[PDB]
């Protein structure tokens, strides 16, 4: 049951915060910048405002469903 | 103008060289604790010419990445602001750490010390008064410093504490000091011509933040029924004595200054700073979490404030830790930690602006 929550191989924040309003939008970045710190993801930004693409980190994190 | 973007390279936890920006005309920098965050602000302290004794170190070269532990990343390292100004072309201030020293650059010609400090005052940036910045934990005590403090502030930034040297010698030339002062006709005069020198100086300045004060602590407040007073306890020399600071809260009752909440303190706080900019207009405000004792209905009007004066007056760039603060600015700039030997810090930016603030 648990075994069948697949995922992709990297999650796009713009996609993530299409359809939010300003506050779920900025609570998303925020969370990206802590799952960073966490090493659960890495991140990469080609340049400033571009897309910020996570793919994952070195550190397992639990409930990544419900983060992405 | 405005600041366009900061280029940094390897100052502190920010190793390799970053952009910082580009900054909208609010922008709030974010990020957990250990991020970053308040290097960030040492950053912009240290191209705006801070000493280096108030930059968290010992010795200037510990600012370079990595030299803290004895392992320097490099043998220099830079901070670089972008200043932009309508129909001119991108000037760059940088301040270079290069064999122990600073070395200070305008587009990328080495000047002293003395014609950088120069150049930004031109802008409206005041290295010594520094009218500009807030740090962590500092906005209260602008609102609640010592009177006679005060009155230092407005001596440095209208350039009547120039005067304040010859002043003390034609006074005591006067007779001050004696046990009967008495004074000719020509040495008194001599002291009433600094004095009105000094005099002048200081009320050209003074008196355009006193009487604008009121409007902006009702602009902050957005009632009518704040008040806001700034007075002399010495009307005939203002310089002499302290600066007296009282405020009435809207819906409130008189109270003094240190019966105010931390949030009302606050508010009083940035109606000064800002009243000083209706006088000398500085181009951007650095403001470290003065969001940290405000309720939400006084970020609601402070942010207002801030957005309906970014457009036209100044730019805003706020480090904050609270979302009901940094989601009404246009953009973030959100510090995140990698690991390493030392924590270095990188940067992301998102645009707020695409998305409805609203449900
Ligand atoms: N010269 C330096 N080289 C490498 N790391 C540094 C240097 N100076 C500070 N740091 C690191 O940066 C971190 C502190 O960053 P800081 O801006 O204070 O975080 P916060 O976001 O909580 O304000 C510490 O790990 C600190 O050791
Ligand atoms: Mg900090």
């Amino acid at each position: 049951r648990a075994l069948a929550k697949t995922g992709a191989e990297s999650i796009s924040l713009l996609e993530l915060c299409r359809n939010t309003n300003r506050k779920q939008a900025a609570a998303k970045f925020y969370s990206f910048l802590v799952l960073k710190k966490q090493q659960a993801i890495e991140l990469t930004q080609e340049e400033p405002y571009s897309d910020i693409i996570a793919t994952p980190g070195p550190r397992f994190h639990g409930s990544l469903e419900v983060l992405f | 103008g405005f600041l366009k973007l900061i280029e940094i390279e390897n100052f502190k936890s920010y190793k390799g060289r970053q952009i910082i920006g580009p900054f909208q005309r609010f922008t709030a920098i974010i990020g957990p604790n250990g991020s970053g965050k308040s290097n960030l602000m040492d950053a912009i302290s240290f191209v705006l010419g801070e000493k280096t004794s108030n930059l968290r170190v010992k010795t200037l070269r510990d600012l370079i990445h990595g030299a803290p532990v004895g392992k320097p990343a490099a043998n220099r390292a830079f901070v670089s602001m972008v200043y932009s100004e309508e129909g001119a072309e991108d000037r760059t201030f940088a301040r270079v750490i290069v064999g122990g020293s600073s070395e200070y650059k305008i587009n990328n010609k080495v000047v002293q010390l003395h014609e950088y400090s120069e150049e930004l005052e031109k802008l409206g940036i005041l290295i010594k008064a520094r009218n500009f910045l807030v740090f962590q934990g500092a906005v209260e005590s602008i609102a609640m410093k010592n009177p006679k403090e005060r009155t230092a502030l407005f001596e440095e930034i209208s350039r009547s504490g120039e005067l304040a040297q010859e002043y003390d010698k034609r006074k005591k030339e006067m007779g001050s000091g004696s046990l009967v002062p008495r004074g000719s006709g020509s040495a008194k005069q001599a002291f009433e011509q600094i004095k009105k020198e000094r005099f002048d100086r200081f009320n050209a300045c003074f008196e355009s933040v006193a009487t604008n004060i009121d409007e902006i602590y009702k602009a902050l407040s957005r009632n009518s029924s704040a008040q806001a007073f700034l007075g002399p306890e010495n009307p005939e020399e203002p310089y002499l004595d302290g600066i007296n600071y009282n405020c009435v809260a809207p819906g409130k009752r008189f109270r003094p200054m240190d019966n105010l909440s931390g949030g009302e303190k606050t508010v009083a706080a940035l109606a000064l700073l800002f009243a000083i900019h209706s006088y000398k207009p500085a181009p951007f405000f650095v403001l470290d979490q003065i969001d940290a004792a405000l309720d939400n209905t006084n970020i609601g009007k402070v942010a207002n404030y801030i957005k309906e004066q970014s457009t036209c007056n100044f730019q805003a760039i706020v480090i904050s830790l609270k979302e009901e603060f940094y989601t009404k600015a246009e953009s973030l700039i959100g510090v995140y930690p990698e690991q390493g030997d030392c924590v270095i810090s990188k940067v992301l930016t998102f645009d707020l602006t695409k998305y409805p603030d609203a449900n």
